[PDB]
């Protein structure tokens, strides 16, 4: 377990197992004083004598370090000078169990040191995004709308009726990067609040007065009504700005909401 | 609101554009003021919704300007009950106010100009009180002067009656001359300009016509300030102005270029903002400086007589700011002219937080004044009265003795009546004695004397010196120090050139007949070269001054 | 006048008897050669002027006889009559000491105890109570055997020793010497004596000149230092002189503490600390009554150094009438608070959210300095002492690893127990006031000699420390402060160590490099061996120039510094991650910060070494308006006194009684906004912690938190504070009150409030309430990985 | 605490320890209040 490693040319294992005749496999138990996010775990066998590096090895995970639970069949590890097994979905872990099959050609297996790399919670150790948030279909919504500017119009059209659009897309706008840049939501924002008086002032309202939604339907309690960023002061002053029928009744509105605030 | 609050300014801001879509509700704004007891909180929101051309006029019209202005001075000197409290947020609101273009010609007309020595006499109170007073007061005269051709000269005459220097005066020259002037430059773009941004929550409560969103910047920036730099800040993209319609502004112009330009296109001076305009004649002169203006009405002499880099030095630079002109030969090089200024007064620091040692080219710091000094010597020559003049004041105020005392020093000679670091020490010491001779030399020919100069030079190290120098007979080691010898042969072929200075050369060992033998030395190691078939520029110097000495020397003694 | 003044405190001087006296003592006494007792600390350098103790000490130890712990006697005859000052009664008690002893020590004459009964009229200084004498040591201590009839007089004497291991059975050691008046040319020094010894006006017209009652109140800061030289020797002499400073005691303390620098309250704390080691009225109220009647002008005090002392008495009087410290304290807390929190300047906020740093770079006026009640104090006062290596033993040097850049003694070869020194020119005889050096492990002891002109010419030892190696060096306000120019540190190497090289802080020295005419005068001390103002003043004001520039310099730098509030997802990743440009922002503001802060100590300093020369040259120095003219940087330190001086109260603790009409719910909340909030992190913690063992067992303390919570960290709140060092204090608050059932009840009272828009949600809030109940209910193992 | 020598000469030797131990007996509560 020694964070600093022996040396390279250690030339006797730091750690060595003696097989009975009758045992195949030998376990190690690492537990940890407190649950982490473990995402690879290494193995350094004793370079010198690769005869006792251990056949095989079988991983066993505890997420709470009392029923282990085996990560996949055993890996075969004859003939490596370094172990690694790497989890490709991490798994919240509180104890490791090593099981070592026996040398195919060694009663003795010996043993250099056992990293277990991860994550924390928090801390200092706590160091595809269209795959795990909503963001992939803005994206494809701002290329639909943008993508070819002749069609902006219609793409607006059939995307402004459809209930809490225009709150998603807010509340997606004000939150961390998530593999959609701030500009493009701001566009989609603003393109689609353009399209007609009504959903502008239902915007002025998200961005000013009321983000809320309008066990499955959506919500969006998780913003604080009426935050600014570049993004918001962006859609608002292009909402003001921009010349058409409805400019009007945006500014009517804007105007509205700052005697309310007064 | 409290005052101050960015809540407060932002109410503030859309009073400001509410009254400029109707002035008339500015006038209404003043009514419901009592426009008397006028509070800070009164004073902040005029000064905010004021900013309008529409409410600017009303507000000057209002009479309000003037008899804050007159009430202040009133005070200072001792028609508005004015304490040392409203004083500093007075001050305030009239900075903000003057922002404007029209303001800032108000505040420095003739009616406002006695109010400015009022205030320097007053800090020329408690001590909180006092500080604030001084702040808003350096703040004041900075907003006034700012890009300000008039308020610069009426605040650099105001200070040449002042000193006709420690305590408030020193800091507030030292804040408001011996600094950059920083410009607020409004960029326009008809794309988002994202750079320079931080995606966390800002809060730039600006005046609302230089906008929001994406498409509009506010920097505030030195007029030292290259384009490209502001473009760096922003972001091929092109700077324009609507002043210079259809014409791509050059990226290396630097605002006070673009100033120049603007206020030869009729920009009302002043004017709060350079408003440019992000689409996709360098040898213009920058506009004048404050500090610029200060010297050309002849304050850097006046300076000089109230008066790592060698103390040596500095005390020399301090000396000769007091000759005629010298300034103007200074202010050639701006950014290490004001270096040496803030390190005459005091001061470390470059006013960036740098000291001033650990500054860019500080190693021509040392040597810079005596540089600038030959450079206004050989300009002036004997024939013109003004070459007289400055010859002899440099000889009253100590330059001639200073320079000598200084070769003394360096070279090790006296008045005639680990490895490493010695070596470049030695190497800064004999480019100190290059440029010493050179400055002696320009002093007697410049590129008519004191009939006594013979007696000082002569009871100088001088004669040591050269006497020293010239005994070499070994053409290699003149070949190590080329600027110093090409120097002293400069030295020497101008004393030749002047009969009063000639009977230096001749005996008291003397300097020409070892000038001679150099000469000879010279001539057999160029022999011995054509046989054997920096020196290139050298071997022609020792020829020539030889010659010109000899010759000189000759016709002295058939004068005897 | 000066003069008289003088001639009085040259009386007052004392000197050792060159000659030694005989003793005849009990044989269960066996006298000891000086040599062995002072085999660790020898004197024989001091032989020369006969310092050492061979030529004039008598030293016994104790043999446990049958009658050892009854009386003991020692005859002690002089070498020749002379003015006898005092006979010193040293004792060192045995370590393994269960009870103090009752053993009474009296001086008689040679031809109560039925002894001294028999030898009453031969008496010469009354019984002595020997545990008067302790040292902090616990077994140490000595009695400086004096009186008026020993002042009176001129050839055998006897110290009486009797106990009423037992009694002097357990007086492990005793050591005695005399001390003569110094030989002044004063015509009849010895009537001069009596005459201050008897007369009583002379006590009073004393008291009335140290309060510049007397004179048009033209007393110099000098004379009255000297009014207290002369006071404390009385005291000493002595032991209705204590009436006449009882009786104007208020003004006494008004003018020294509040009126005078950091000197006159180190040696009116001496005289006051003289004062209480004394059937008359208890003393402790009487001091108690004058401290606490001039705590109210504590704002107006003129130096930190002065308030210290005046704190340091108060703490040790405050045990009688606990209520009136505390509730002085308290109204005067309160009152301060309350102009503190309105002295906060937006700008000074963001400094302590931002970046955590708590000082006021924009107000010049400093109050105390400290550099570490365990700590030098007053430090303004005197100024930092530069010094060149001249001289070194072996290869030793010194290296850098206005103030003194710290520098250590880097020593190439250290062995075990092996010596080492170092010479330090300070280019100057300097005023050496005060001294610190850290605790060097490396080292087993540390002595410390000075010289002007040469260590064997005018050589003197400045101290000598032998647990070094487990405490700093600190020499805090010498008051006979030394005028050595040349400063000698030998270094002996830990027993039982072989570390090749060995890094010894030097440490810091401080004190004056001009020296008044009176501070040099050779003839002012025991055992010899305004042209300056202007330029002072000149030096004064570039500090002015420059700390103004330094100021207007981080102004504009923070002008372009913006704080993002805590409210947003995109908020938090910018604390998270800071921008290379946000780091930036903040190097150049550390940066120019620590400009602000050494151009405030040098301005300080210099106004200080300023008023210094004021103060030589005949000058003084200088209710609820106080506190409004006060300076932020006084009020802060004033508070800091007061909490610590609550804090030790409720440590100490009736006084939970009293504190409960002051200190109730909006009184608490009062305190904690105005402190908690906007406070230095020792005063927000100490705040905090105050007011946990105050009110944190009262029912209305939990909504009080949670109000705090609501009122601070609701997303309407625009104050701007260090939330999460604020978070942390209420963290720690709740968990040192979470026995309150009412805090969690409270609590989670505000979480279900919050989020009964569930059943318009403040995430933000919600998340600060969720996090500081979780901590608080984990302190009430799957959870680990939180 | 390793006080100066030449306290002794004087009758302010005891006055400095006592002083001594008013400032280090407060040091001690304070430390002790906050460490509760």
């Amino acid at each position: 377990l020694q964070a600093t490693p022996p040396h390279r040319r250690a030339r006797s294992a730091a750690w060595s197992y003696i097989f009975l005749p009758e045992e195949a496999w030998c376990d190690l138990t690492i537990h940890l004083p407190a649950a982490v996010l473990l995402k690879e775990i290494h193995i350094q066998p004793h370079l010198a004598s690769l005869a006792t590096c251990p056949s095989s090895v079988s991983v066993e995970v505890s997420a709470d370090g009392v029923n282990m639970l085996p990560l996949s069949t055993p890996v075969v590890t004859s003939g490596l000078t370094y172990i690694k097994i790497q989890l490709v979905k991490a798994e919240v872990a509180s104890a490791v169990c090593l099981r070592l099959h026996r040398p195919r050609d060694a009663s003795t297996l010996g043993l250099s040191q056992i990293k277990l790399l991860g994550l924390t919670a928090f801390g200092t150790t706590s160091s595809d995004q269209v795959s795990k948030t909503s963001i992939g279909w803005l994206r494809l919504l701002h290329h639909c709308l943008t993508h070819i500017s002749d069609l902006e119009g219609m793409m607006a059209s059939a995307a402004a009726p459809t209930a809490n659009l225009l709150q998603t897309c807010a509340a997606l706008l004000m939150s961390p990067y998530c593999g959609m840049h701030s500009p493009n939501i701001e566009v989609v924002l603003v393109k689609i609040g353009l399209q007609s008086t009504r959903i502008g002032l239902k915007l002025i309202d998200i961005l000013l007065r009321n983000c809320a939604a309008s066990l499955n339907s959506p919500l969006l309690f998780g913003r604080l009504n009426g935050l600014s960023s570049d993004s918001t002061i962006d859609i608002l002053y292009q909402l003001g700005t921009t010349q058409d029928p409805g400019t009007k009744d945006r500014i009517q509105a804007l105007l509205k909401w700052v005697s309310d605030s007064a | 609101l409290p005052c101050n609050m960015v809540l407060k300014k932002a109410v503030d801001s859309l009073l400001c554009s509410m009254c400029h879509v109707h002035p008339n509700y500015f006038s209404l704004l003043m009514g419901w003021m009592g426009i008397l007891a006028l509070t800070e909180s009164h004073l902040a929101t005029l000064a905010s919704s004021s900013q309008s051309p529409e409410a600017i006029k009303q507000l000057l019209d209002s009479g309000l300007p003037s008899l804050l202005v007159r009430s202040l001075a009133s005070f200072c000197f001792s028609k508005m009950p004015i304490t040392a409290d409203l004083v500093a947020p007075i001050l305030r609101f009239l900075t903000e106010v003057g922002n404007s273009h029209i303001m800032k010609d108000w505040l420095g007309g003739s009616e406002v100009n006695p109010l400015w020595t009022a205030l320097l006499f007053l800090l020329c109170l408690t001590t909180q009180q006092r500080t604030a007073i001084e702040n808003a007061t350096v703040a004041f005269f900075l907003q006034c002067i700012s890009c300000h051709p008039n308020n610069q000269k009426l605040m650099a005459q105001v200070l040449c009656e002042l000193f006709q220097i420690s305590g408030f005066i020193r800091r507030l020259f030292l804040q408001l001359m011996l600094e950059d002037e920083k410009v607020t430059m409004f960029l326009q773009s008809p794309c988002p300009l994202y750079k320079g941004r931080i995606n966390a929550t800002s809060h730039v409560i600006q005046h609302p016509m230089y906008g929001a969103g994406h498409k509009f910047r506010t920097l505030h920036l030195p007029v030292s300030t290259t384009l490209s730099d502001v473009l760096d800040r922003v972001s091929v993209f092109h700077l324009f102005h609507k002043l210079l319609a259809g014409q791509p502004l050059p990226a290396e112009m630097t605002l006070a270029q673009l100033l120049t330009l603007l206020y030869d296109r009729k920009l009302p001076q002043g004017y709060r903002s350079i408003d440019l305009t992000v689409k996709l004649l360098l040898e213009t002169c920058p506009i004048q400086s404050p500090l610029q203006v200060f010297a050309g009405m002849g304050g850097l002499a006046l300076i000089a007589e109230r008066l790592p880099i060698p103390a040596h030095s500095l005390a020399a630079f301090g000396l000769f700011l007091r000759l005629p002109g010298y300034a103007e030969v200074l202010l050639k090089e701006r950014k290490h002219a004001q270096c040496l200024l803030r390190l005459v007064l005091g001061v470390t620091d470059d006013g960036e937080g740098s000291h001033i040692l650990q500054s860019p080219s500080a190693n021509v710091l040392p040597t810079l004044p005596f540089h600038v000094l030959r450079s206004l010597f050989s300009t002036t020559p004997l024939t013109t009265d003004d070459g007289v003049l400055l010859r002899r004041m440099a000889l009253e105020i100590g330059a001639l003795h200073l320079i000598l005392v200084c070769l003394s020093a360096l070279s090790h000679h006296s008045p005639r009546v680990d490895v490493e670091q010695a070596l470049t020490k030695q190497r800064l010491e004999e480019e100190h004695v290059t440029c010493l001779l050179q400055v002696l030399a320009s002093y007697i020919n410049p590129v008519a004397l004191p009939s006594v100069l013979l007696e000082l030079l002569s009871q100088s190290c001088l004669i040591p010196a050269m006497s020293s120098y010239l005994r070499n007979d070994s053409v290699l080691d003149m070949a190590r120090h080329v600027p110093l010898y090409r120097a002293l042969l400069e030295l020497l072929r101008a004393i030749a050139s002047c009969a009063a200075m000639v009977p230096l050369l001749l005996p008291l060992t003397s300097v020409g007949t070892l000038l001679a033998k150099m000469k000879t030395c010279v001539d057999t190691y160029t022999n011995r070269l054509r046989s054997k078939r920096g020196l290139t520029l050298l071997v022609p110097d020792i020829q020539k001054t030889a010659e010109i000495v000899y010759a000189a020397t000759t016709s002295l003694r058939q004068a005897n | 006048t000066l003069e008289i003044l003088t001639s009085l405190v040259e009386l007052t001087r004392f000197e050792t008897l060159t000659p030694r006296f005989s003793a005849t003592v009990p044989p269960c006494w066996v006298e000891v050669q000086q040599e062995q007792q002072q085999r660790r600390h020898p004197q024989h350098l001091h032989q020369q002027h006969h310092g050492d103790a061979a030529q004039h000490t008598r030293t016994w130890k104790l043999q446990t006889d049958s009658n050892s712990w009854d009386e003991h006697v020692f005859e002690l005859v002089l070498p020749k009559a002379c003015m006898v000052g005092h006979v010193d009664f040293k004792f060192v008690l045995n370590s393994n000491i269960t009870n103090i002893p009752q053993i009474q020590v009296t001086l008689l004459k040679n031809k109560l105890c039925p002894f001294l009964e028999d030898h009453k009229e031969d008496i010469l200084c009354g019984p002595v109570w020997l545990a008067s004498g302790l040292d902090l040591s616990g077994h140490a201590g000595m009695l400086t055997l004096t009186s008026p009839k020993l002042v009176k007089g001129m050839r055998s004497f006897l110290i009486h020793v009797k106990a009423v291991l037992r009694g002097c059975d357990l007086l492990q050691e005793v050591s005695v010497t005399i001390r003569r008046f110094k030989k002044t040319s004063i015509s009849k020094e010895r009537v001069q004596r009596c005459a201050m010894l008897q007369f009583s006006e002379f006590h009073e017209k004393l008291v009335n000149t140290l309060c510049r009652k007397t004179d048009d109140g033209q007393i110099t800061e000098h004379a009255q230092s000297l009014v207290l030289d002369t006071l404390c020797w009385l005291a000493g002499v002595h032991s209705n002189l204590l009436s006449k400073t009882r009786k104007f005691l208020s003004d006494i303390v008004r003018v020294c503490f509040f009126e005078a620098g950091r000197s006159i309250a180190h040696k009116c704390a001496r005289f006051l600390a003289l004062c209480i080691s004394n059937c008359q009225p208890a003393f402790g109220p009487v001091l108690l009554k004058a401290l606490l009647d001039n705590m109210s002008f504590l704002p107006a005090a003129t130096t930190g150094g002065s308030v210290y002392w005046y704190f340091v008495l108060l703490n040790y009087v405050k045990d009688e009438d606990l209520a009136g410290c505390s509730t002085a304290c308290a109204s005067l807390l309160t009152a301060v608070s309350r102009q503190l929190q309105d002295r906060l300047t937006p700008m000074e906020a963001l400094l302590q959210t931002r970046y955590g740093l708590y000082s006021s770079p924009f107000d010049p006026v400093l109050f105390d300095l400290e550099m570490s009640f365990t700590s030098l104090t007053g430090l303004l006062e005197v100024e930092p002492l530069h010094f060149t290596c001249v001289s070194t033993s072996d290869g030793t040097r010194i290296e850098r690893d206005q103030p003194p850049p710290h520098q250590s003694i880097i020593i190439e070869r250290m062995h075990s127990g092996a010596r080492r020194f170092v010479t330090l020119d300070f280019g100057r005889p300097i005023l050496l006031t005060d001294v610190l050096i850290p605790t060097c492990g490396d080292l087993a002891s540390l002595s410390i000699d000075i010289w002007t002109l040469g260590e064997e010419v005018d050589g003197r030892r400045l101290v000598v420390a032998t647990d070094i190696s487990t405490h700093s060096l600190i020499l805090h306000d010498l008051i006979p402060p030394p005028v050595c120019r040349f400063m000698k540190i030998t270094v002996i190497g830990r027993y039982g160590s072989t570390n090749a090289r060995a890094k010894i802080p030097l440490g810091f020295y401080y004190g004056h490099t001009y020296i008044l005419p009176w501070e040099s005068e050779l003839k002012l001390m025991h055992d010899p061996l305004d042209q300056h103002l202007a330029m002072m003043v000149a030096l004064q004001e570039d500090i002015q120039c420059r700390y103004n520039l330094a100021c207007h310099r981080l102004e504009t730098l923070l002008q372009s510094i913006d704080l993002p509030p805590l409210n947003s997802a995109n908020n938090a990743q910018y604390f998270l991650r800071k921008p290379d440009k946000a780091v930036e922002e903040d190097s150049r503001v550390f940066s120019a910060y620590q400009d602000c802060i050494q151009l405030q100590l040098q301005l300080n300093l210099a106004h200080n070494a300023v008023q210094r020369l004021k103060v030589a040259l005949g000058a003084s120095r200088k209710p609820e308006d106080l506190i409004q003219t006060s300076s932020t940087e006084q009020l802060r330190t004033i508070i800091r006194y007061l909490l610590d001086t609550l804090l030790s109260l409720l440590h100490a603790s009736s006084v939970p009684a009293v504190l409960q009409s002051t200190f109730h719910a909006q009184a608490c909340e009062e305190l904690f906004k105005h402190l908690c909030i906007s406070g230095t992190p020792k005063i927000r913690l100490h705040t905090g912690l105050l007011l946990v063992q105050l009110c944190g067992g009262e029912r209305w303390w939990g909504q009080f938190l949670s109000n705090v919570l609501q009122e601070l960290y609701n997303s309407e709140q625009l104050l701007i504070f260090p939330q999460d060092r604020v978070f942390m204090l209420l963290s720690c608050i709740g968990q040192r009150s979470l026995s309150n059932s009412g805090v969690l009840e409270s609590l989670l009272n505000l979480l279900d409030n919050l989020l009964s828009p569930l059943q318009v949600l403040d995430i933000p809030m919600i998340s600060w309430v969720v996090m500081l109940v979780s901590r608080l209910l984990d302190y009430v193992n799957q959870w680990s990985f939180i | 605490q390793a006080l100066d020598a030449r306290l002794e000469v004087g009758l302010e030797q005891q006055a400095e320890l006592m002083l001594k131990m008013m400032s280090t007996l407060e040091a001690d509560s304070i430390l002790q209040a906050l460490t509760n």
